[PDB]
């Protein structure tokens, strides 16, 4: 599994692959690992698929519940703190193998400068969180290859399309160097999922754009 | 009451 | 005044018991015979407690139904802890007296129920059947011949007393019980027997064609 | 006085039952038929308890709704613990009687509800459908033919007793029931059937176009 | 007499609800529209319960605020346990009726609140919006057209009945609601909509410049 | 309450 | 220990041996392992003798308790479920060494055809139950030999007498091939116990009949 | 143990074998592993037989209980969530040896297109669930062989009969390559069980049809 | 007025004790002798508490039966905790007094009972028998000669004081006790003895042919 | 009560 | 009558609040200014609840001191659980309203206190200060200009309304507040400010030499 | 009570 | 330790040795291991001395407590059940070294034939009980030797005196073949204790008769 | 109340 996130001028983009394996055997080819928790926040979770889906569901429910009770959404720091508490509560289960590492992408609407309102937050196994300042982050088994590709390709990011292409290429590299990450499946037509967050909110990227970007990358590397 |  | 509350509760229970059907239990050669006037086919005022111990009651149905369930629960527990032969009708009667008195003193509404516990001898053993009458106030009375409960008990008691015959046959005893209860048809009559000739479980119901032919 | 207080409690419950819609449950050839005057489309006075056991009520909606939920809790647990075929309508009627008596004695306000539990035979088996009526005080009655609940029950009861026909077909029984309940239209009428011909679940609602065609 | 106490509590609740602002909930082409007279900018009498379920109330503020929080907690827990699409307005209305009845019967001071639960159809699906009115004693009524709560209800209800129109547009329905509530300015009014055209969450507040523009 |  | 059960047209029969050992040492020579739990059911229990007696006592008590409370005996499925729950609850102690394996024989009075109303139910260590449809079953240390003997001898079963003889001979084979099962003791006059269940109830086979059957089998194999 | 499920235009078909073993010893020849939990849903549970029966009973009871209380059946997602919660609650017992893997087949009455309303859901040991969109699924010891046979035979599935034949052939292959799965037993006349769910509900396939299909497959491979 | 209530409650206890049968406990050469007027054969108001400690009571059966059970429970626990010889009748009397006082003050209905605890010397030891009388409120009194309980105690006490004799034999003591109790037949009497000559357990009942010959 |  | 009881409780609370010192909270250019009449130096009627949220009260010191501690505990826990910026004055005002109403209904003696919660904008952010007044019964009101608590509030309120000027300086606002509160000396005054210019914690006390320089 |  | 019990026409006799050791060291020479639990039954407990004394004391207290409460002594089956429950409650302490094995001798007053009213009950480690029908039983470290001696000497038992002699001889053999069992000490004048139960009750045998019997046996074996 |  591999989930990448990167900021671009005016927003953030977050992409993830589709393969789920149990050992060496491939069990799922169309898993969705990137979720839209609120209108301005997207969360991806790497690790066990069951625990990932459970945490995504519970975190979305908690955010919506607080917003409905108080009549106002949480600040970004509050959301980060709630996610960190959820991660720390799972430490004992993580020692038993039910580990799940989240990555959070958001758009701080209360920020002063709107061009740099995108936010990337990375959590470790102990519940600690760090707001990424380098402009990109990745989680999963293929995270190191993804980050090493983003380090070289991040100078090309200037808008939404360039950021999306860079994220897709980083996922391609992670899948190429690691067998637990699924690459763009041309035979079955299954491509990584992506979510783009900007001033207008968070939207799922249509499959056609990701498909054509992946095909362009594949043709370039041939 | 029920007596029967 | 507390004594005023106690007396008014006493006539409350008496009025509740009075406006109810009558049940008779009589000892005969084969054991004990229970005859009650009960129109409903599913509701039963006469039931088994344990291998040789039977139970009858008159009053509000759910009240002595709870009492019956408590007695069955108590008897089954004691038999498992010790032995089946260690459960006696005397212990069940004493427990019923204790719980009835406690409810009368503590609970808001006293139970308007009147209970009868019958015990017969074990198989291959000779002993006169024992009958215990338990009232709402917790009083208990050992009656050797017959027990009459519910409604106007004076005429039934008088007729049964003069017509009571020791070591009577089952058919004759049923005839006497029906005659005293009239002062009825095959239906609206519940008939049961604690039969001392049964090896383990004495209780047995006689309903339907057998009851119609016997009477 | 405690007797006067109890009389006032009973009269309050009677007044609560009086200002309620009337429900009729009658036995027909295929099983049991419930007909209720219910203008509401979301509120239900007819419901299923178990595979062959149905429930009807008349009175304060929240109270018999809570009783319905408790009865479903009891029936499902009893069926899981032993078996589905061990759950009978007699047990449900009995537990309703005990809980209603306990509520009447100990709760602040008596439940202004009147319940009816109907049981039909199993698949491939013949047995006369059984109807139990349960009142606010805990009284239980077995009705051989029909049950009428809520409001002024005397005219509808007389009309049903005059016009009842044993083993009547579904359409004829429905027409008789609606005619007796008139003393209504396709809408604002709730019709349900415990159909003994169904393999496992007998309860079935007859609403909408089917009810219009039948009636 | 307990009846005297019950009528006194009913009068207390009715008078408490009477000395309160008026709220209207009416169906229109896009879903449900809530219009309330609320000068306060922080205290809100109109709120969301769940994805397609909205809530309005009239009476003592903290009381229906507590009811609102309880309903939100129930809805979120129910949706998490089974599914988001398994939560319906009928279940929330039933829970509110149960809770209000229990508080009225047992709690020392009855709640002087009137609640309205509105449900709209899911996205890409056609269904008439459902409106449930819940009173202090727990009575639940289904209003197919409009609900009016708080203050003097007769003039506003009559004005709505004369001016009611099915499938009216948002602006036309807003003008009708304001005219009926008058029998006000851009401020000191709370306007919200359950909009059936929204993908997941239908509740949406209309305040400020947009609220003026529609007016 | 809704006694109906 | 060894307890066999088999069906014959019109009823069922259950038989059990009498030996109880502690390792290689014989401690009991007349143990009764087959108990009539209800008017139309009989339950044999193999394993620890203490757990066997306690289980049978508790099961009979529970059945009669329900029958007295509700005024109607449980259906056969209800009895099966109660016994299965009893077996399941003992799993923790069974893993400790106090294991008990029950075999239940019954006559379903509510069955359609009285000729095929006999029922045999076998339980595993995990609490699951199975209604045997091959006509015979066995439990105990010598269960495999008894089952393999009944597999050949079941074609001779035509009535209660033939079924009883087949059960006794199966116990004889089990005792002959296994040292923990006691055979017919002609010196002390101790023979396996048997219970026959049919339309009129469950009865204990008299000792003389089983004795003459065992003597006939012994003389046949001499 | 092997349970297969596959979709066909207009519905779903789900089949299961009949053998149950204890190690290398065959203990049951007529086990039914496929249950009809609802009018439009069936559940088949592989693993320990006792736990499978208990889960089937509990799931049916819970679905029925909710439908009775609320007056409306659960949506398919609700049923999936309840089954996943039940699976997750068994993890502590599953690691002790009482493991159970369920497979759920359903017909979504609220689905837009009737022709694609069939649904197959597969659960993993960690409680996660996945809706199979590639057409078929299998659980049990022989799941791999059955899935690899259906992967080749799925092009012939066009209606109920074709799907049932393909499912029976997959079960035959699984039993042929795995000794824990029972094949068509022609001597005793015991054949795998099947359930077909379409717009009119869920019905058990009669034994004669499955017998004919199994015989045809056997003569085809002879 | 709390004092008026206390006086009324004491009067109630006196009335309850008065309408009861009389029990006599008297010391004689061999130990202590209990005679009780009890027509019932199953109910016993004379019982053993411990090896050398016997118990007598007069009043409502269930109350002093519960007291008997509690005293037996206390005595057996005390004997197990320290030793059999550490249990004395003084401790049992003090426990009974404390419990009776606590029940009188705290419980709604005081026990209408009158208790007597008797103790004899151990084997091979010379000591005067001890008799302790305990009333409903908790008053405890040591009587060196005899104890009379229940009913009208004035004639009984006068007759005993006139006819009491120290070191009297068994027959003479029984004759004097029955003669004083008259102010009857072999049946309807319960006679028991704490016999100091017994090795460990002194309590022994004298009923049947033995009582027939003795009386 | 019972005072026998 | 219960209505008389509620009237008497409300009158008792009004009398308790009326016989108390007066507190004034007014908005000015730098934020919010609290001025209270407090001769004591150790008892304080003005305190900080959270970074930008301040608290003032009028009534019985122990009661609103307990309320102050409860509000501080709630605010700190809420800030720790989510974030410091998630704690708002509206939430604290709602918490006080609900808890005061619950105490008034449930507790024997109503709290004779009346509270004001004030909130200012965060650093480097423009927003008008918010003032909430909460009464003994649970009522809550939003005041956009000023709040006057305790004592004879009519003359002070009139003087303020005549002299209150928006965007006033600290000195002018303090002079106006003290002049209106006269209708006092250097001592017997408590002065505090919620200053919007402070980076994190806005609350600041002005006493002693600085207060002398201001006045 | 707060009703507005 | 060693405790023997045997039936004779008209009653039962139960004897026990006196030695108690701590490993190889002799710590007690006059330990009494047979107690008179009530007028018609005696109990002798082998194993740890402390646990034996506690069980004997508690069993006597419980029997007397029930008799006082209900006014009638327990039946023999009731006493057997209570002792079995007490034994079964000691499994946790038995596994950690606090083991106690009881042997119960009694005279059934309710038995039909007085000539066969004696009863011997043996309890195993798991709490089960067995009414010995062979006429004799033994518990303790030397129980095997005592049982094997009684097997040969039981033909001489015809009354109380012969039964007492046989019991003393069995104890002598047990002490002869086992070093943890004490023999008749002529130097210190310490001899095994005995209890005889018949229709007249249970009485302790005076030490003079046991002494003369032991001396006769010793001079017989010299 | 046993004042001695």
């Amino acid at each position: 599994t591999t989930i990448v996130a990167l900021k671009y001028p005016g927003g953030v983009v977050m992409a993830g692959d589709r393969r789920s394996t149990q050992g060496n055997m491939i069990s799922g080819r169309d898993v969705r690992k990137v979720y839209i928790t609120d209108d301005y926040t997207a969360t991806g979770i790497a690790g066990t698929a069951a625990v990932a889906v459970e945490f995504a569901r519970l975190y979305a429910v908690e955010l919506e519940h607080y917003e409905k009770l108080e009549g106002v959404p949480l600040t970004f720091a509050g959301k980060i703190n709630r996610l960190a508490i959820m991660v720390r509560g799972n430490l004992a289960a993580a020692m038993q193998g039910l580990l799940a590492l989240p990555l959070l992408a958001g758009y701080d609407i209360h920020a002063s400068d709107p061009q740099s309102a995108g936010r990337i937050v990375s959590f470790d196994a102990a519940g600690g969180w760090n707001i990424e300042e380098e402009g990109y982050q990745a989680v999963g088994s293929g995270s190191l290859f993804a980050k090493s590709s983003m380090k070289k390709l991040y100078s090309q990011v200037t808008d939404g399309d360039s950021g999306l292409r860079v994220a897709v290429e980083a996922l391609y590299d992670a899948a190429d160097d690691d067998s637990a990450t699924g690459g763009p499946d041309l035979v079955r037509g299954i491509f990584p999922t992506a979510v783009i967050i900007d001033a207008d909110g968070a939207v799922d990227v249509p499959e056609s754009r990701i498909a054509e970007l992946a095909r362009a990358i594949i043709e370039s590397r041939s | 009451g029920q007596y029967l | 005044s507390p004594e005023q509350a106690m007396r008014e509760r006493s006539e409350l229970a008496r009025k509740g018991i009075a406006r109810a059907k009558s049940v008779v239990a009589l000892a005969y050669a084969g054991g004990v015979l229970f005859v009650a006037e009960n129109p409903s086919r599913s509701l039963q005022k006469i039931s088994e407690l344990y291998d040789r111990v039977g139970f009858a009651a008159a009053g509000k149905f759910n009240e002595f139904d709870n009492l019956r369930r408590g007695g069955i629960q108590f008897a089954d527990t004691r038999g498992y802890a010790y032995d089946r032969r260690d459960v006696t009708g005397r212990q069940l009667a004493n427990v019923y007296a204790q719980t009835l008195g406690t409810i009368f003193t503590e609970q808001a509404k006293p139970y308007e129920v009147e209970l009868c516990v019958a015990e017969v001898a074990h198989y291959g053993e000779t002993k006169r059947p024992e009958l215990y009458r338990i009232t709402y106030d917790g009083s208990i009375a050992d009656e050797p011949h017959f027990v009459v409960m519910g409604g106007t008990t004076e005429p039934i008691a008088n007729a049964l007393k003069e017509s009571y015959a020791e070591n009577a046959s089952l058919t004759d005893a049923l005839r006497i019980a029906v005659a005293a209860l009239r002062a009825l048809g095959v239906a609206s009559l519940e008939v049961a027997v604690l039969d001392a000739n049964r090896p383990r479980r004495a209780f047995r119901r006689i309903t339907g064609s057998a009851l119609q032919a016997l009477l």
